[PDB]
């Protein structure tokens, strides 16, 4: 449902 | 938020989204109180009846948001948790008494037009503003009814007298809570709801024209039910704990 | 120190569309 976020934050 | 409206851009720049990393989803609301401290409800993080027990590495803080689901490039800021602090006498076993937790960020966040901390009340602002009939403002990305909004929702709601709060529920109410919401005969309606948890109840002081966070979205029986009211953690009542944490852990 | 003053509203002396409802309840 949510737009994926920049990998740096994961 | 049920029966609220879309927020204006920059209207609640202390609004924080607690975000679960895997699977990627909203966990709760929260609020920015300094460039590295975020305030929320303890039940967002710890609630053993539902097997909820989040660790720092389980979560991210997204600050500056408007859109619920979208990644807001060049506008939101996403921060990692250094440490969670939950009130030591938070009462998850019975009534969610002292439903409050702090989160310390790994790195300070940069303030912007969309990111800015809210104030916490002192005794005098609290005594002056927490009065039955006085309205505050609740914001969040939670359910639209007892469904999910495209953008931040806002609703203004009057504080309710303590006897009316008590008479509206079988749950035991404490001095660390207040309730808010319209009565059935007042016609208007609105309420926080699931997913709004941990978000702020704010009031704009007429003395210095600043926004203060008086409450934290904590619990309610259903959402926007006639004769029921939303219940909020009483931030001023727990400020000693807040200052202690912030003082000992900076 | 600057808490509670929003950049796009109080800092610019702009009001949001419903804050007057709160002011009017502070009786
Ligand atoms: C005691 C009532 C129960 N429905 C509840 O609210 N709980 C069970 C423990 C967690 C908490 C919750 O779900 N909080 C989220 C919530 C629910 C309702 C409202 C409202 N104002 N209607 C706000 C937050
Ligand atoms: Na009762
Ligand atoms: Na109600």
């Amino acid at each position: 449902d949510f737009e994926e976020i920049p990998e740096e934050y994961l | 938020i049920v029966e609220g409206s879309d927020a204006e851009i920059g209207m609640s720049p202390w609004q924080v989204m607690l975000f679960r990393k895997s699977p990627q989803e909203l966990l709760c609301g929260a609020s920015l109180i300094s460039d590295r401290w975020v305030l929320t409800a303890a039940h967002c993080l710890l609630y053993p009846p539902w097997d909820k027990n989040f660790t720092e590495n389980d979560l991210l803080v997204r600050i500056g948001k408007h859109s619920r689901t979208r990644y807001e490039r060049n506008i939101e800021k996403i921060s990692m948790l250094e440490k969670i602090y939950i009130h030591p006498r938070y009462n998850w076993r019975e009534n969610l008494d002292r439903d409050i937790a702090l989160m310390k960020l790994k790195k300070p966040v940069a303030f912007s037009d969309y990111i800015h901390p809210v104030c916490l009340p002192d005794r005098e602002t609290a005594a002056s503003l927490l009065q039955a009939g006085y309205k505050g403002r609740v914001t969040g990305w939670g359910n639209l009814k007892e469904g999910q909004p495209s953008v931040l929702q806002v609703v203004n709601l009057p504080i309710v007298e303590r006897p009316v709060c008590k008479d509206s529920t079988r749950i035991r109410i404490t001095d660390n809570m207040f309730c808010a919401g319209y009565k059935p005969d007042e016609g208007k309606r609105g309420d926080a709801c699931e997913g709004d948890s941990g978000g702020p109840f704010v009031m704009k002081s007429p003395f210095n024209n600043r926004w203060y966070q008086m409450g934290i979205v904590s619990w309610g029986e259903g959402c926007d039910r006639d004769g029921k009211y939303g219940f909020y953690t009483h931030v001023f009542r727990l400020k000693k704990w807040i200052q202690k944490v912030i003082d000992q852990f900076g | 120190a600057d808490c509670g003053l929003r950049p796009l509203f109080e800092k610019k002396s702009l009001e949001d569309k419903t804050e007057r409802e709160l002011l009017e309840s502070y009786i």
